[PDB]
């Protein structure tokens, strides 16, 4: 969707493999704030909003 | 309340110690008050800041 | 230490900076002291084909 109508998605009750996302190498910027880009593969969250 | 002075001394000591323990759980401007959480969530540079 | 990178990648050459090159090619220490010089060499390094 457009920026003013940014699309939102809900992620829960699943196993998130962030290593593949980080190693995709196709991302111009992967700026992680509050959490490190690495060390994110061993953390647990109640929610993820995309 | 016949031993008010001694009870007051004990209360002051206990209250100071409890205040210290409670202060052990303040952010002071950090992301979280839990050192383990900071270490597990952040990498060296911002971890140390 | 001399090398060649892309212009957009010049940012990754810095202490405490996370990136593919900065992590797997040339990592500077967090307390690095020194200076980084970067200059464009398109006319001397780019050829048709």
């Amino acid at each position: 969707a457009s920026v003013y109508a940014w699309n939102r998605k809900r992620i829960s009750n699943c196993v998130a493999d962030y290593s593949v996302l980080y190693n995709s190498a196709s991302f111009s910027t992967f700026k992680c704030y509050g959490v490190s880009p690495t060390k994110l593969n061993d953390l647990c969250f109640t929610n993820v909003y995309a | 309340s016949a031993l008010g002075k001694l009870q007051d001394v004990v209360n002051q000591n206990a209250q100071a110690l409890n205040t210290l323990v409670k202060q052990l759980s303040s952010n002071f401007g950090a992301i979280s008050s839990v050192l383990n959480d900071i270490l597990s969530r952040l990498d060296p540079p911002e971890a140390e800041v | 230490d001399s090398f060649v990178i892309r212009g957009d990648e010049v940012r990754q050459i810095a202490p405490g900076q996370t990136g593919k090159i900065a992590d797997y090619n040339y990592k500077l220490p967090d307390d690095f002291t020194g200076c980084v010089i970067a200059w464009n060499s398109n006319n001397l390094d780019s050829k048709v084909g």
